[PDB]
């Protein structure tokens, strides 16, 4: 129609008919993953910048859903879905096997043990 | 299947050139437009890439200074331009558009030369064959195209009928900073008053075409 | 910022041979490899991307593999249609950066060039400056040793060349080298010779000013 | 769970508040203007617990704080004053309208230099 | 930054009297303007938020007013606990600042004080310096000039002064007075005086060392 | 109705110093502490705020570069550390937390003293009464308590048991660095060659107590 937002948890963003909420608290990637894991939920997964396009205005870096295990050779979402090189621009500021959200569509390459702030996301 | 770029550039140290390129494929949602360059004698280089739909674009490090990327809603196209241009900026300049995978289709490519030398057509002189010069059987004559810019020259014989046996050699810059280069074609020494030689030189940057006619002396 | 090296530069392979071509990246590129085949005054074509996945429409006979920092693309038995530059490119961090390329050529038997020399137009002669020419034609392999000797002295810096592209129909090479003098500086000598050296045969094209 | 309450269509929904941004760049009048068209207003600030979500916008926006010269006060569109302890509030150059940003700041504009701008709508 | 001029930083009134305090901002403070009252040793207590809107169990005698950057805080009828010290501070544009202050004191008739001195103890002197104290034991109005002439001349940045508050029952003042010499120096000289001014009328108070 | 500071502090010029202000209400929602100082001659300086809930924070450009501001959730504490300090520093700290429109609770005051001076207990001489202290009926004495730091110094006379008619000044900072003050009390001239009168100088800081009896010359 033209309302209603799709079911989300309660007290989160609700957009596009996908649920966010944005955290304060600074842990590292596992902790992070734990807690979106926790609210039957995830770590933020980009897939769309048209349906996510309002990641483009939120500021600080942030955990999100993709990280290298080093067993699969490839780095990969949350869920088991390849990182397409069209989706997000990557960059190499730390060296590590887990990746942090910003700005527009970027993934900043960071370690996996240092505490951010997280981002977590559930359809 | 394939993007549309600008013609050729010719440009000056100093100035600046705009590249354009025409997507087709854009339907108001995510695009990828990114711009790729080859030098002679080197491999390709990643200048940068910008989203057709929302202006957003990244640069290589060595270009974030001189480069720009502009892009337009209505006509699909995407500008490159390249600003403070030395001559190491001489290279063929590609748009392409990435896909999920690679990139799904590139542009032509577009040549953009610069140099402190302007436009020049050829001038044309015979390679006379002597008939004291019967090697491998054959004989060879040709036209040397001298002294012309920018690139291209296009060398044919009788008008395209004389393919057979034919080399043109690639361009070679002089000091003087104009290109030159020889077409060579080998021929029967028997049939060499007889059989008619013309080489057509076709330089399109100066609109200048010379027809000339190879004769033994 | 990632640094890709191809090995070897070139290589000069028969129809039907095996051919290995590695790409050795600076840092790990988690599997980003792309490998491109690019025929002169094209765009680059793409054969082989993750590495390993082959793109549509290419034959099978292109095969990728490696992890981590070193890949390797093969070709099992090479095609006519497979001479080219080849070349590598990642799809990882910012900047996409490729590789110096791979140029594969034919390999053929020896061929002993024809040699011609040409000596400069009156009309050329007229306007100040003098073109030699010595032509190289319809040789194999690509190396050959010419020299300009002017009244029997070897010159220097006077002359540059011009090399074609492996031949469609045979293989070989042409080879162009234009000496340019002066006219003030060609009336100075009569003998104008280009030399020709390829393996333990040397031949020797001359004319005199004047004819 | 529950479902975020009813909004006009691809807009953010967050704690019975309606959202969308602009990107089109107006003065305070045709903004607001905008919003109406929408059955909106320009984004008020209320709440740092409900709205909480503005901590992380970045660029600098249009919102329904405006100098009234008569009562000599900053209002929101409903009539209610500025609360001193809502927003940090710059005042760099002059002017009668303010701009949101982020971490409930409030930048004091001139009400004619377009600005993007935001929309909110409260749920029933 | 927005600057507060305070005015006056001081004033003499009477129990009943109409009492006008005034606030001047650099910048406009769009009504966000605070009034307090300070006692000493004590955290300020807020009397008028906004330009004119009363805090909660402050009597009505108080009322704010003003607007743009011209504020001003009225006691219409002056009572026994509202001799303090008042700021103004805004609540507007980072950073709030705050008035210089207006002290608020008990008017009275002028009093002469009755002036004690006291010579150095031959203990102190003995450690090599020499505290002349002069005692200024009950006078109003608190502006008193104390000068210390040592053989007649005018002793000068040697010298340092501390009053009490108020007497609550007689309204006047008490203030020390310190000049502080080396020995050496005191022993130069013979006649000490503390000589008080208070607009015309004079009290001096004299010493000769060793009497 | 009041926030808990940490007490008084005395610190060197280059040193640091963090007052403490336990936050009376805070249920992790937002609050926002400010921080106000004033120095003996001034009124006030607003120095900078934050909000216990998200750590967010806020400082006077004055300050900014030499002040931070922690909070600690469990324990509702702020910490305002000032830290490349000067004599200028020396003031009350007061911590508030600001409400709706103006602050619904202030600190107690954290006194803060800024000084080369190092800890030194007085030496406390005699204001012996003379013909030139008397005044009839009744005289003056007192004590002169000099070269002390820091503050506070306790004066008390024969032990508490004359406690009216006495006056005990301001201390005064000398260009020493060290404080001064005199405690002078109005007695019967009667009582002068026969009651006694001593002062009792307590200084906690250097765990030092005089007791001095004043005489007349």
């Amino acid at each position: 129609t033209e309302s209603y937002c799709g079911p989300c948890p309660k007290n989160w963003i609700c957009y596009k008919n996908n649920c966010y909420q944005f955290f304060d608290e600074s842990k590292n990637w596992y902790e992070s993953q734990a807690s979106c894991m926790s609210q039957n939920a995830s770590l933020l997964k980009v897939y769309s910048k048209e349906d996510q396009d309002l990641l483009k205005l939120v500021k600080s870096y942030h955990w999100m859903g993709l990280v290298h295990i080093p067993t699969n050779g490839s780095w990969q979402w949350e869920d088991g879905s390849i990182l397409s090189p069209n989706l997000l621009t990557i960059i190499e500021m730390q060296k590590g096997d887990c990746a942090l959200y910003a700005s527009s569509f970027k993934g900043y390459i960071e370690n996996c043990s240092t505490p951010n702030t997280y981002i977590c996301m559930q359809r | 299947v394939q993007l549309v770029q600008s013609g050729a550039e010719v440009k000056k140290p100093g100035a600046s050139v705009k590249v354009s390129c025409k997507a087709s494929g854009y339907t108001f949602t995510s695009y990828w437009m990114h711009w790729v360059r080859q030098a002679p004698g080197q491999g390709l280089e990643w200048i940068g890439k910008i989203d057709l739909s929302d202006s957003e674009a990244h640069f290589n490090q060595k270009f974030e200074d001189r480069a720009t990327l502009t892009v337009d809603r209505s006509t699909s196209t995407v500008y490159m331009e390249l600003s403070s241009l030395r001559s190491e900026d001489t290279a063929v300049y590609y748009c392409a558009k990435m896909g999920e995978f690679y990139f799904d289709y590139w542009g032509q490519g577009t040549t953009v030369t610069v140099s402190s030398a302007s436009t020049k057509g050829p001038s044309v002189f015979p390679l006379a064959p002597s008939s004291k010069s019967t090697s491998g059987g054959t004989a060879a004559l040709g036209c040397l195209v001298k002294d012309y810019f920018p690139e291209p020259v296009t060398v044919s014989w009788n008008s395209g009928a004389l393919t057979s046996g034919v080399h043109t050699f690639p361009a070679v810059l002089q000091s003087s900073g104009l290109y030159s280069l020889s077409s060579v074609v080998t021929v029967p020494s028997s049939s060499l008053g007889t059989q008619t030689y013309i080489c057509n030189v076709n330089h399109k940057p100066s609109n200048t075409k010379v027809d000339k006619k190879v004769e033994p002396k | 910022d990632i640094q890709m090296t191809q090995s070897p530069s070139s290589l000069s392979a028969s129809v039907g041979d095996r051919v290995t071509i590695t790409c050795r990246t600076s840092g790990n590129i988690y599997n980003y490899l792309a490998w491109y085949q690019q025929k002169p005054g094209k765009a680059p074509k793409l054969l082989i991307y993750n590495a390993k996945t082959l793109a549509d429409a290419v034959p099978s006979r292109f095969s990728g593999s490696g992890s981590g920092t070193d890949y390797t693309l093969t070709i099992s038995s090479l095609q006519p249609e497979d001479f080219a530059t080849y070349y590598c490119q990642h799809f990882w961090s910012i900047p996409w950066t490729f590789g110096g390329g791979t140029k594969v050529e034919i390999k053929r038997t020896v061929a002993a060039p024809s040699v011609f020399i040409f000596p400069p137009s009156d009309e050329q002669l007229k306007s100040g400056t003098a073109s030699v020419v010595c032509l190289l034609n319809n040789f194999y392999p690509r190396e050959a040793k010419v020299q300009w000797k002017v009244d029997n002295a070897l010159q220097s810096g006077n002359s540059q060349e011009s090399v074609t592209e492996q031949d469609s129909k045979d293989s070989t090479y042409s080879l162009s080298s234009t000496l340019t003098l002066s006219k003030a500086d060609y009336e100075k000598h009569k003998v104008y010779a280009c030399e020709v050296t390829q393996g333990t045969t040397s031949v020797t094209k001359s004319f005199n000013r004047g004819e």
